[PDB]
């Protein structure tokens, strides 16, 4: 079981999230765009309320 | 999830069909390979869950939880062999039967999609736990323990289930990733207070709160081994898991509603840790120490952050594992000497010396020594802790210098010293003893390799 | 010896036939939930010339 | 026996309430909670207050 | 929902003929499983009040417990469907009849839905 | 083997009982003083002088020599507090408020 | 090393100086280092030759998984719990991603520091404002959902901070 | 292929060799306590070379070998650092191990447990380096506790005799005192510089606060028995005088001021701190060659001597000048 | 350990809810069994009951 427990397969995605950031930092590093983003989300399809105070 | 729920259920008929001098060996062999077949849960996704059904779904707080429990009740056979070698096939036949029906009702509330269903089978375990405390326990106050142990329960878990049916004609369900997905923020009113309070007290009164530990005490020291394995170990438990499942629907009004709970959880830690000190009984001094490790459990769970729950979840492992084979030591000393007063038989490293290095090894992983993964937990929720204040260190660091304190006298009052004159029969330690002590604490060294495993689903 | 010891071994078999029924009861409770079966966004995936499900 | 069974299990059918007795509980059993969440609350609250004015200084702080 | 005067009922049917219009029930039923069970059951605790082996006192009898319990659960279990689909025909019949009592929200995205946010510190 | 006659009971009021609670704990009527009668829960039991175990005689043929205790005699009601592994009280060279004034 | 890209973990072109021995005493250090080569570089080198030809002779491949992109929870409607499920996985999947771009950054910073040695403070100036940029964007993003955090909590801080921003902005315009 | 990292990794494997083998049928003959000296000597005449060349480069490494769990945006590796004062160290302490073990084979010939004892001192051994060698704070916790343990162990060697149990659990309780501060430490550089690694830790502190430095200050008192927690290195004369001479003499007792030394970078930064621990390390040193003058025990007069000498230590450390602290060490 | 966890702790909770329902149970179960006292107890619940609803 324990021999088990050691060899299971990467359901977490380490790897897998690992690979994908490389690839996107380097992508962002060669465009010179600045890393990671502050928004989450982009800001163009989010409609704020007006306020008009 | 019926690949280990119908094998478990099956222990039953396979029981009760056995010889009289195979029941022990069957349940066992049996026991272990349910274990090893869910030992395959913890391959879980760093997505949502392992939704099998509509029923049953498996997490990575689940699947830990799960795995210790069915690894439990082999020890629990273990354990229980020697007392019951004098009482019917019929009894012992019962005794185990009991043991069965409380690991099938713990592996169906730990995976439980329905809240409903996970407060049915919540409540399920309170009826083999009471049986086995006022069947088999040896002292005349086994009864009133019991009494104990089963009104405080329903005393906290009889208003959460009006809470919980209140939310379903509100929600319109109470399946848990409905309540996840469609969670919404609680209003500082009254209503939503006492909302909050019946969710909450349920979990509260089993951890133990500090104030509401009372039961504890009695019901593990009156319980016979296996009895005490199980409370400390899975039962303790429930109410963590309860409360790291629901304060999802208690936001924001935890950020108020928490600060009683917590000045009673980081009083209690350092009160039962300073009554450990001055404790005539091993059974109670272990019990005590189990409630300051659940006081820290609930301080984590209260704070809310993700190092707070991996904690918590790490610490529930760690302490379950620990405990149990604290207990176990304690009763391979009282049936030796059946009288379970820490202070009467005294130099058992000269007699026993494995049994001394089983000893040091159980103090060791209690005192949290690193890198064990009750430092894991004890760390990661102090450090949370920290971050939410500052003024917390104090505490903290009071309480790990308590537990030190008391888990070594522990070990030097009864290892230690001059042997009792008067004591000439403790008979050399036998294979089973050794074996199960091994099976306690070879897990924990092999899962502070894999700390992963027992972080949980925020990992 | 043959028709002895299964009189005395009987009930040793039942733990490992509760686990395959188990098995195959968990794979008929998920032969009802593949109502979204090569639908999701994330999995739309056209089908092998010689496929008839993406999973079973 | 006798001295484990006066240590446990004698107390409360000997307890009385007493001035003694009740001061003590009271202080020693509730003064402690209430000196540590006065403590606590204000720290916290101080906390609080200097994140709203932004003067906190949270710089790489991730892990919480 | 009190349906006891619902128009159109005969009062001493257990199945009224429209309930032949919905499927019955398999024979596999898990819920019949568990009345089978039951009656199992049963016939144990006969044969243990009696003083008898418990296991392999009485075949015909706990034969007769297991088939008995299937029979009575099979036709409960129709009766359970039927009354459970009268209560979703009704229910959607007046949701049909009166529009004005369920009028129908506008289907609003998350975009511009404004959720207060409570940090955790 | 121990009866319910044996064991620790409520305070004694009169010196019948007094006596009676005296032969139960094997020590003198004289000797016998059991806690003052407050609140707390020490009803029926001898209050020892509050020596530790370390000053007791050590050259003494104890039936327990490392804790320096004989098998029948009373047990104080803080024995684990004084067990030569925690606060002694043993008389020092120097008075403590002189030592108390030295180190301050 | 090919085993990993030198663009995403940069490295300095590694200058070395070259022994000159102002004496012509034997240095101890020269013949120690060629017996250990001799003794043990080779015989590893010798053993890596064998388990690279047996691993040669069984060649297989295990490829990286591709994740299409979904609507996220702002394309979502209030009560659709299908879209949800969906965005609630990718906004998963990416503050996964995030948290391993934060750790090759701290790598970095962690490798300039012990490289830097004694002139760390002057030159790894670099490395410190990409992980302050970095560590700034990651705690706008995710500093304080707490324990059962998810994609709406996120949306309704970043709504919350825009529309600070908005005030602040308007602010300075009407000022 | 440049054998510095191979070599220096080595010494501390092959020290571990005999704790596999305590198992074997070696442990149960009378040639256990010569196989661990043997083993301990060979350790040193490998550790010399890594010695030999940082002398004459001043080469320098971080290892990190095997990286264990990662929490979120931390990582949590096992790492050696191999600098100079790792490289430097390492040797002396083999090589007072390797004339401790030789003089234990006659000091402890007549004790019937006497594999045990050279077992836990080369558990010792094994903490020790193991503290030295770290370059996060929870492998360098792991080393304090170990070291921790092997001196409760091996103070209390004679369990029946009742001083040596409070002795032990004496100096359990005043290092717990200590590791107060070493958490709340940990806990400061978590929350605040987001690592445990000390490149980390050294590149986001440019002018270190109060609250690490203090914590690392009292974990530092603890484990060199500053005046505020002074009493148990004399009381810990109790275990055998291989015991005293190895661990509460030379090797354990500096540990405390090895962290210090270790955070040097952030201490110079500090004004209030430096202080802090001239003061403490003045009044310890005063104290302890106060109270040695008059003793009757020689156990007792050299344990007081090595108080004094780690209160200059930390009178070193305070005057900022910490590789002078550590070449007294 | 005797002040608070073995004294006050138990005097709140459960010795508090033992007496009370202990209490309690003692008024309601000791009547004598005179059905004299009883239906004066009914006449009594009759009236109030007519008068208060309304
Ligand atoms: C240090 C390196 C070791 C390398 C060698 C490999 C050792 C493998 C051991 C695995 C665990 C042991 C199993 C536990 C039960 C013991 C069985 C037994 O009864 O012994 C019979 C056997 C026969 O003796 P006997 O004469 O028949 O019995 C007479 C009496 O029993 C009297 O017997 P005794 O007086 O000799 O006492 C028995 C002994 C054994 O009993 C024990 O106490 C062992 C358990 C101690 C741990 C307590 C829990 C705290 C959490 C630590 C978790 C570490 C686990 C790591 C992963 C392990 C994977 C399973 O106890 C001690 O001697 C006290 C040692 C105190 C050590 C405290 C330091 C802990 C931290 C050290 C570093 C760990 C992380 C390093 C990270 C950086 C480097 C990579 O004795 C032995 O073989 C001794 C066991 C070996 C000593 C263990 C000490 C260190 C090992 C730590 C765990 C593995 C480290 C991995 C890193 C490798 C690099
Ligand atoms: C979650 C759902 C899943 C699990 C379901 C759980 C319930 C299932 C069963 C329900 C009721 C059925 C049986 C009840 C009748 C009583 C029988 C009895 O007394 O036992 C003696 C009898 C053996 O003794 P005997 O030599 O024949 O005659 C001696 C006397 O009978 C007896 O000798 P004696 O009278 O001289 O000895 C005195 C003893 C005898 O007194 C008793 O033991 C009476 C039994 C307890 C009454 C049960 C009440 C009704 C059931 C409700 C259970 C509630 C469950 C909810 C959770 C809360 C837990 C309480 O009384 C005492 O010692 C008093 C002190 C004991 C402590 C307090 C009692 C605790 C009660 C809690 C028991 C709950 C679990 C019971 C399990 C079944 C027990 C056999 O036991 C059996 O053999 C029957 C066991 C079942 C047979 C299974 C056959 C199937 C195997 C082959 C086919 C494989 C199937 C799979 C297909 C695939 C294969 C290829
Ligand atoms: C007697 C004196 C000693 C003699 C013996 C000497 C030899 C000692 C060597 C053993 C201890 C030294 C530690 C060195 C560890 C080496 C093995 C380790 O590295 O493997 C671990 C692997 O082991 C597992 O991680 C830990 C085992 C899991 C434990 C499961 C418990 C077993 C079930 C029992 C029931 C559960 C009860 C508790 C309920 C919670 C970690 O590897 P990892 O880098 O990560 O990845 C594995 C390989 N990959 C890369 C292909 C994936
Ligand atoms: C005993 C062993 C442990 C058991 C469990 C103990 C944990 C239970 C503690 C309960 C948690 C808190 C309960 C109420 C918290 C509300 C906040 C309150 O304390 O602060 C003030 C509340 O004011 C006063 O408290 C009003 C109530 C006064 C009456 C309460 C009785 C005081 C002592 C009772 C304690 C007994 C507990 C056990 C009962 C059996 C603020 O006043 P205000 O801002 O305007 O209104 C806030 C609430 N709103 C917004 C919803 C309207
Ligand atoms: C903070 C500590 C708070 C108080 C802790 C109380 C602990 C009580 C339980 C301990 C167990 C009993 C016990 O230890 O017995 C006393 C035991 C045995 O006595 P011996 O003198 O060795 O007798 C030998 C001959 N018979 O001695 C002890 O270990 C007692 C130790 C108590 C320490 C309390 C004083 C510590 C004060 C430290 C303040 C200074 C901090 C350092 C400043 C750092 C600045 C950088
Ligand atoms: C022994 C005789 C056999 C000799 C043949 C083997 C020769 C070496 C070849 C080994 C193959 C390489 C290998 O081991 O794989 C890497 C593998 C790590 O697995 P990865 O998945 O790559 O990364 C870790 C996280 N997943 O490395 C190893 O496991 C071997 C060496 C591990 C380091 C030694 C560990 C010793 C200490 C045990 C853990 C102690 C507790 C944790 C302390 C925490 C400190 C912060
Ligand atoms: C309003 C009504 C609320 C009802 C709440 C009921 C709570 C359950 C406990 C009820 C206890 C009633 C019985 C009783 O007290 O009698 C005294 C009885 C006398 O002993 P007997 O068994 O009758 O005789 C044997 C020797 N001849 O004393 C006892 O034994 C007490 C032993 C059980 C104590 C259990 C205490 C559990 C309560 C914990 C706190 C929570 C209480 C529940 C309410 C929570 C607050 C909202
Ligand atoms: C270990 C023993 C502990 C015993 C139980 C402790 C938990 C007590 C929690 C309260 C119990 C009942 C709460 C109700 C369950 C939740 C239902 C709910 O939230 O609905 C509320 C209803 O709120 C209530 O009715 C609460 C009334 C509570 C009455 C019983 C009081 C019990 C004792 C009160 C003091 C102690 C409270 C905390 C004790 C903690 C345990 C020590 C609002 O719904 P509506 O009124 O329909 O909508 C508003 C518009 N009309």
């Amino acid at each position: 079981g324990s021999t088990f427990v050691a060899y299971l397969p990467d359901y977490r995605m380490q790897e897998w999230a690992r690979r994908e950031a490389e690839r996107l930092v380097k992508y962002r590093e060669a465009n010179g765009l600045p890393l990671m983003e502050s928004n989450c989300f982009d800001p163009n399809k989010i409609q704020l309320p007006e306020d008009e105070d | 999830m019926l690949k280990i729920i119908i094998p478990t259920t099956m222990l039953l008929p396979m029981t009760w069909m056995s010889k009289h001098n195979m029941i022990w060996i069957n349940a066992t062999v049996h026991s272990l390979l349910i274990s090893l077949i869910s030992l395959s849960l913890l391959n879980q996704l760093g997505e949502n869950s392992l939704n099998f059904s509509l029923t049953f779904f498996s997490d990575s707080l689940s699947a830990p939880l799960l795995v210790l429990t069915t690894w439990l009740l082999p020890l629990m056979l273990m354990a229980s062999q020697s007392h019951l070698s004098k009482e019917t096939t019929t009894r012992k036949k019962l005794y185990i039967t009991m043991l069965i029906l409380l690991q099938l009702f713990l592996i169906m509330t730990f995976t439980a999609t329905e809240l409903i269903l996970f407060y049915i089978l919540f409540e399920a375990t309170l009826v083999p736990t009471l049986i086995i405390i006022t069947r088999w326990g040896n002292q005349t106050e086994r009864l009133n323990a019991g009494l104990y142990f089963l009104f405080y329960t329903l005393a906290g878990s009889l208003p959460l289930l009006v809470a919980l049916v209140y939310i379903q004609n509100t929600t319109g369900s109470l399946n848990f990733l409905i309540i996840h997905y469609w969670s919404h923020p609680l209003s500082n009113s009254w209503s939503n207070i006492f909302m909050w309070l019946a969710c909450i007290m349920a979990f509260m009164v089993k951890m133990p709160l500090y104030g509401l530990h009372l039961w504890l005490p009695k019901a593990h020291v009156e319980a016979p081994i296996a009895g005490s394995m199980v409370l400390a170990a899975v039962l303790l438990k429930l109410g963590g898991y309860g409360m790291m499942r629901i304060t999802t629907i208690l936001n924001p009004l935890t950020n108020y509603m928490a600060y009683p709970f917590l000045m009673l959880s980081m009083w209690g830690m350092i009160m039962t840790s300073s009554i450990c000190l001055r404790q005539t009984d091993l059974k109670s001094l272990i019990a005590y120490s189990s409630v300051s490790h659940m006081a820290l459990v609930i301080v984590a769970i209260m704070i809310q952050t993700p190092w707070s729950f991996m904690g918590a979840t790490a610490l529930m492992i760690a302490h379950g594992l620990t405990s149990s084979m604290l207990f176990c030591l304690a009763n391979t000393n009282y049936e030796r000497v059946h009288s379970r007063t820490m202070i009467l038989a005294r130099g058992l490293q000269t007699l026993l010396p494995l049994m001394a290095t089983w000893w040091l090894v159980a103090s060791l992983t209690n005192l949290a020594l690193p890198p064990s993964i009750n430092l894991i937990g004890e760390l990661f929720i102090i450090t949370a802790s920290f971050s939410w204040s500052n003024i917390t260190i104090i505490l903290m660091g009071m309480n790990m210098m308590i537990t030190a304190l008391y888990s070594l006298y522990m070990l030097i009052t009864t290892q230690r010293g001059k042997y009792t004159h008067h004591i000439n029969n403790i008979k050399p330690s036998f294979t089973r003893e050794n074996a199960l002590m091994a099976l306690h604490i070879l897990p924990l060294l092999l899962l502070t390799l894999n700390p992963k495993m027992i972080l949980g689903p925020l990992y | 010896n043959v028709l002895q010891i299964v009189r005395d071994h009987w009930v040793h078999i039942l733990v490992p036939v509760g686990f395959v029924f188990g098995c195959y009861l968990d794979r008929r409770s998920d032969e009802k939930l593949t109502a979204f079966r090569n639908k999701s966004l994330l999995f739309k995936r056209e089908l092998r010339p010689n496929e008839e499900v993406t999973w079973k | 026996i006798r001295w484990t069974y006066a240590r446990s299990a004698n107390i409360y059918p000997n307890f009385r309430p007493t001035p003694k007795t009740s001061l003590l509980g009271a202080l020693f059993g509730i003064g402690p909670l209430f000196f540590w969440y006065y403590v606590f609350k204000t720290d916290r609250d101080k906390k609080e207050k200097l994140i709203q004015e932004g003067k906190l200084d949270q710089t790489f702080n991730i892990s919480y | 929902t009190m349906m006891s005067g619902r128009p159109g009922r005969v009062p001493l049917q257990f199945l009224p003929n429209e309930a032949r219009s919905l499927p019955p029930p398999k024979l596999t039923d898990p819920r019949l499983v568990y009345m089978g069970f039951l009656g199992y059951c049963s016939g144990l605790i006969d044969n243990a009040i009696r003083r008898r082996p418990v296991v392999s006192a009485g075949l015909h009898r706990q034969l007769l417990y297991v088939t008995s319990f299937v029979f009575f659960g099979y036709y409960l279990l129709k009766r359970q469907d039927y009354m459970y689909a009268l209560r979703d025909h009704d229910m959607f019949a007046y949701v049909k009849s009166h529009p004005e009592d369920f009028p129908e929200k506008d289907k609003k995205t998350y975009g511009e839905i404004l959720e207060e946010f409570h940090p955790v510190r | 083997h121990v009866t319910k006659d044996m064991f620790p009971g409520p305070y004694p009021k009169t010196p019948e009982e007094r006596a009676a609670a005296a032969k139960k704990y094997n020590m003198r009527v004289e000797d016998y003083e059991p806690y003052p009668d407050d609140g707390m829960g020490y009803g029926d039991y001898p209050k020892l002088p509050d020596r530790s175990q370390q000053e007791r005689d050590p050259w003494y043929d104890w039936d327990h020599p490392d804790l320096r205790l004989n098998w029948g005699e009373p047990i104080h009601w803080d024995l684990d507090m004084y067990i030569r592994n925690r606060v002694d009280t043993s008389p020092t060279p120097v008075s403590w408020n002189t030592m108390c004034k030295h180190l301050f | 090393p090919d085993s990993w890209d030198k663009d995403v973990y940069p490295e300095p072109p590694r200058r070395t100086p070259a022994p000159a021995p102002q004496t012509s005493l034997p240095n101890p250090v020269t013949y120690l280092t060629k017996i250990f080569d001799l003794l043990v570089d080779r015989p590893v080198t010798l053993a890596r030759e064998f388990i690279e030809q047996q691993h040669a002779k069984n060649r297989y491949y295990y490829y990286h998984r591709e994740f299409r992109r979904v609507p996220d929870i702002t394309e979502c409607e209030e009560k659709d719990i299908l879209c949800m499920f969906e965005a609630e996985m990718q906004w998963r999947r990416d503050y996964k991603v995030d948290q391993e771009i934060v750790n090759i950054i701290q790598e970095r910073l962690k490798a300039c520091q012990q490289r830097e040695g004694e002139s760390y403070r002057q030159n790894c100036a670099k490395e410190l404002e990409q992980f302050t940029q970095v560590s700034k964007a990651f705690q706008d993003r995710y500093s304080d959902l707490g324990a059962h955090y998810s994609a709406r909590k996120c949306l309704a801080k970043q709504k919350q901070r825009m529309l600070a921003e908005r005030k602040a902005a308007k602010e300075a315009a009407a000022a | 292929m440049n054998p510095f990292a191979s070599l220096t990794l080595t010494t501390l494997t092959i020290l571990t060799i005999p704790i596999m083998m305590s198992n074997s049928n070696i442990y149960k003959t009378n040639l256990y306590p010569n196989y661990v000296k043997t083993t301990v000597s060979y350790a040193f005449t490998l550790s010399l070379v890594p010695l030999l060349m940082f002398m004459h480069t001043g080469q320098e490494m971080i290892i990190s070998n095997w990286h264990w769990m990662t929490l979120q945006t931390v990582e949590l590796s096992l790492s050696f650092k191999m600098d100079y004062f790792s490289v430097m160290f390492i040797p002396v302490a083999l090589f007072v191990t390797w004339s401790i073990m030789e003089f234990s084979m006659w000091y402890m010939h007549s004790d019937p447990f006497i594999n045990r004892f050279f077992k836990y001192l080369l558990l010792f051994l094994i903490t020790m380096m193991i503290l030295v060698t770290a370059n996060n704070l929870f492998q360098l916790f792991i080393g304090w506790e170990g070291v921790g343990i092997m001196s409760f162990l091996l103070i209390g060697w004679w369990h029946g005799r009742t001083d040596a149990n409070t002795a032990a659990l004496q100096a359990i309780l005043y290092n717990r005192i200590g590791d107060i501060g070493f958490v709340l430490s940990m806990a400061w550089f978590l929350t605040h510089s987001n690592a445990w690694d000390l490149q980390q830790i050294f590149m986001l502190n440019n002018e270190c606060p109060n609250m690490p430095l203090i914590g690392l200050l009292l974990a530092a008192a603890g484990k060199s028995a500053q005046f505020g927690l002074h009493p148990w290195l004399p009381s810990a004369m109790e275990g055998p005088t291989p015991v005293s001479a190895l661990l509460h003499s030379s090797t354990m007792v500096v540990a405390g001021v090895f962290l210090l030394i270790r955070f040097y970078p952030l201490m110079e930064t500090n004004k209030l701190v430096q202080t802090m621990t001239l003061c403490l390390g003045a009044i310890t040193t005063l104290f302890t060659a106060l109270c040695a003058i008059t003793q009757n025990d020689i156990k007792k007069i050299v344990a007081f001597s090595t108080s004094s000498q780690l209160g200059l230590m930390m009178v070193t450390i305070g005057i900022n000048q910490p590789h002078l602290a550590f070449l007294h060490i | 350990s005797s002040l608070l966890d073995l004294i006050w702790l138990e005097t709140i909770l459960p010795k508090t809810t033992s007496f009370i329902q202990m209490k309690m149970s003692i008024m309601v179960s000791n009547q004598k069994g005179l059905i004299k006292l009883y239906f004066l107890s009914f006449l009594i619940t009759i009236m109030i009951s007519m008068t208060l609803f309304n």
